[PDB]
């Protein structure tokens, strides 16, 4: 019960001009929602959106349709089309009914690649490179689960959407049996079909069968835990004739099989004792150690297909993959090692901690032959500190030799009462080369640096029933803001209004560089976190 | 007495309740529970047992940082996990873990990020399990 009008609400962008949103609320069943909203825009034309709501025994979910006529100002990705349609459609569900079925829906599709820098929508931001559409259905019990899945994805540039690989269909299923024997037992398999746009790139089908095999032994203080596993992968890779006869392409074979065994070591105990002139605490001391084998095998004759370089943070450290999906294994010969300090207080609160680790290699990690080699050459650490009851800070780091010392890291510090006062800092950073390796087709610092953001973020309460809110993030390098974000709320006996401005970078200017901005300033009534959640860079809560 | 020795949850055996009992969490705390030697029985009607009970989790992603040209440089994902501890001596204690990581973004591997952000739940589900374990410490007191 509350099928009427919505107030309205209302901005001017520095793109769009004059905007005004009037929505329409219609309640079709206590499980079901449906609101239309006219979004009149100035410079380009009337927009139609319209969400749809519900709640069923196979899951919650949302769809939604946004439709623009005649636009106005968009011309086309060609450079010309006028008066053309824009439009997106998306579906998120997610449900498990029964307790075994499970059911997943992420799926965004918008009619050309300049969808959300000219249009707002909260299924989308400028900072988006791509659209998301993913289909999952599977069953799971106690012992055993199965899960098919379709993964596609629409990618904002010619080249991008015409290279980006799809998982259609895709099969993960996994087994477990604890207590055979001394050992606890675990099977995954995956079944996954992969195409692509381009006529040119192959087409492959990779199954995968990964048996393990595990010997645990836990006490109060310490644990070790022994692991065999065996990595066997058959691909079968058609190849166009056009992809075999290029000057630059990788000779890839139509059938390949790979069978890696692999031994894991991994070890941990926990010191601790009572600190001396501060009485109640406790300091705990946890080392940690690990050895990892894979004997090494040539990959080169296997394409890529859903297999990135894994980052690394201090846990990351003890994970026995360098790579995602399963397209390249690196050889291992290495010890991770990691040292963890801990601080309790009287009431038994995890006040302080420390964490540094490292990894030793023995020899160099290899998955072919397309070739500062060994030792302790990967190390990180993170931090965390409860100040008070309000106060917290936390941050971390990582180096690698290979890449010349320090590659990442980043703190932040936050303040926070209730749900009206909250003050939050951070700086994150990430070395060029840093992104040259484990992000390539977006390099070194070709106007592309590494990363060097300050941030800040606010919201306190300054009146009698007055409240502002604050967001700004600067890039140190460039010496120019990223985002920002000024608010107002007033409130009275009823509920609250909210006025705003804000700033972002939203594109680039490639002829004498510098980057392309965009303002926005307005009101609704219909608060504060709301005004907080809007920007390219919304407030997540630290802690 | 005094600098370190070796030790460090009292008590052991618990009731375990979940909105999701055969979800990849569930899966998690169960490891971490047998980790621990903590013994997860089927009893439930004759409590006199401390019981754990997982309200339910959600999760969470956003741009932490952007490049000059506007796109999303890094991505953060986040896990909230609220628990419940049920001791029948006395009355309630309420948990709550959050768990983070990031990663870069690529539009030009997008599906290999994909299989990344899933390696990366499965870690964060994995962590989860950990603090709540150890939260248990908490509870205790
Ligand atoms: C392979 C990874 C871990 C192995 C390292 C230690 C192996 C020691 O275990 C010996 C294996 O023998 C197990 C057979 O035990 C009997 C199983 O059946 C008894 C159940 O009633
Ligand atoms: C110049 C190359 C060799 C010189 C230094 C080699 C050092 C090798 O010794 C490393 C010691 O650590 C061995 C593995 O650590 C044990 C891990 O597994 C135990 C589980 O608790
Ligand atoms: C088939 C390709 C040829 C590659 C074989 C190279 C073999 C070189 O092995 C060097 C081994 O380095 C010694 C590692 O030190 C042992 C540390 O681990 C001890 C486990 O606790
Ligand atoms: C509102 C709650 C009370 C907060 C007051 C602080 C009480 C003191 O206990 C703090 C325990 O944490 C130890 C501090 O950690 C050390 C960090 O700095 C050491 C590194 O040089
Ligand atoms: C306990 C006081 C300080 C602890 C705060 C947490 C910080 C831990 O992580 C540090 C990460 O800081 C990033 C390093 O700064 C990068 C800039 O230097 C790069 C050289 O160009």
């Amino acid at each position: 019960s509350m099928s009427g009008f919505l107030i309205p609400n209302a901005k001017f962008t520095s793109n769009n001009g004059f905007e005004f949103l009037l929505p329409y609320y219609w309640n079709i069943a206590p499980n079901f929602d449906a609101t239309i909203t006219p979004h009149y825009m100035e410079r380009r034309g009337l927009q139609w959106q319209n969400e749809f709501r519900y709640l069923l025994a196979p899951g919650s979910g949302t769809m939604a349709l946004d439709w623009l006529p005649n636009d106005r100002i968009y011309t086309g990705p060609d450079g010309t089309d006028k008066n053309a349609t824009r439009w997106l459609y998306y579906w998120g569900h997610s449900g498990v009914m029964d307790q075994v079925w499970r059911f997943n829906i992420n799926y965004t599709r918008v009619s050309d690649p300049a969808y959300f820098t000219d249009l707002t929508s909260q299924y989308g931001s400028t900072t988006d490179g791509y659209a998301t559409q993913i289909f999952t259905a599977g069953y799971a019990n106690e012992n055993w689960n199965a899960t098919l899945s379709s993964k596609q994805f629409q990618v904002f540039t010619a080249a991008g959407n015409s290279n980006a690989y799809r998982a259609q269909p895709q099969l993960d299923m996994n087994y477990y049996k604890n207590d055979v024997g001394p050992f606890d037992m675990h099977v995954y398999g995956q079944a996954a079909k992969f195409t692509s746009v381009n006529p040119t790139n192959p087409e492959a089908s990779r199954f995968h069968i990964e048996p393990t095999v595990n010997l645990p032994l836990s006490n109060s203080w310490g644990s070790i835990n022994t692991e065999a596993k065996l990595l066997a992968t058959h691909y079968q890779q058609d190849i166009p004739a056009s992809f075999a006869d290029n000057a630059s392409n990788p000779k890839l074979k139509d059938s390949v099989n790979r069978v890696l065994p692999q031994f894991k070591v991994d070890g941990k105990v926990v010191f601790d004792r009572s600190m001396d002139w501060a009485t109640g605490f406790t300091q705990t001391l946890e080392p940690r150690a690990q050895y990892l084998y894979v004997p090494y095998r040539n990959q080169d004759d296997i394409y890529i297909y859903d297999t990135t370089l894994m980052q690394s943070d201090y846990s990351g450290l003890f994970r026995d993959r360098t790579y995602s999906g399963l397209d390249r294994i690196a050889s291992a010969n290495q010890v991770s090692t990691g040292l963890t300090s801990r601080i309790y207080d009287d009431a038994r609160v995890e006040r302080f901690n420390v964490s540094v680790g490292q990894i030793y290699y023995f020899s160099r990690s290899r998955t072919g032959n397309t070739e500062n080699a060994t030792g302790s050459l990967v190390w990180a650490g993170d931090t965390f500190w409860r100040i008070n009851d309000q106060l917290g800070l936390k941050g971390g780091a990582q180096y690698d030799t290979r890449l010349g010392s320090l590659t990442l890291g980043n703190a932040i510090m936050e303040y926070r009462k209730d749900a009206d006062r909250m003050i939050q800092l951070n700086y994150r950073y990430a070395s060029p080369k840093y992104i040259q390796a484990a992000v390539p087709k977006v390099y070194n610092p070709d106007y592309q640096q590494g990363i060097s953001q300050v941030g800040t973020t606010a919201s306190w309460p300054i009146a009698d029933r007055w409240a502002i809110v604050g967001a700004y993030y600067y890039d140190t390098k460039a010496k120019q803001p990223a985002s920002q974000l000024v608010g107002l709320q007033y409130n009275t006996c009823c509920w609250a209004v909210n006025l705003g401005y804000e700033r972002k970078i939203t594109g680039w200017n490639a002829q004498g560089q510098t980057s392309k901005y965009d303002n926005k300033i307005g009101f609704n009534i219909e608060g504060t976190a709301q005004m907080l959640n809007s920007g390219i860079l919304p407030y997540q809560s630290a802690f | 007495f005094n600098l370190r020795g070796t030790t460090q949850t009292e008590l052991q055996k618990l009731l375990l309740e979940s909105s999701d009992p055969y979800g990849p969490l569930a899966r998690s705390i169960r490891q971490q529970l047998r980790l621990n030697n903590v013994t997860i029985v089927d009893d439930a009607m004759r409590k006199d047992i401390p019981t754990l009970r997982i309200i339910g989790s959600s999760e969470s992603q956003e741009t932490v940082s952007i490049f000059r040209n506007g796109v999303a440089a890094e991505n953060q994902l986040v896990l909230h996990v609220q628990a419940q501890v049920l001791i029948p001596g006395h009355d309630i204690y309420p948990l709550q873990v959050n768990v983070f990581r990031t990663f870069f973004d690529n539009p030009l591997t997008a599906l290999a990020k994909e299989a990344e952000a899933e390696v990366l739940r499965q870690e964060m589900r994995e962590q989860a399990a950990q603090q709540l374990v150890r939260q248990l410490l908490t509870v205790h007191a």
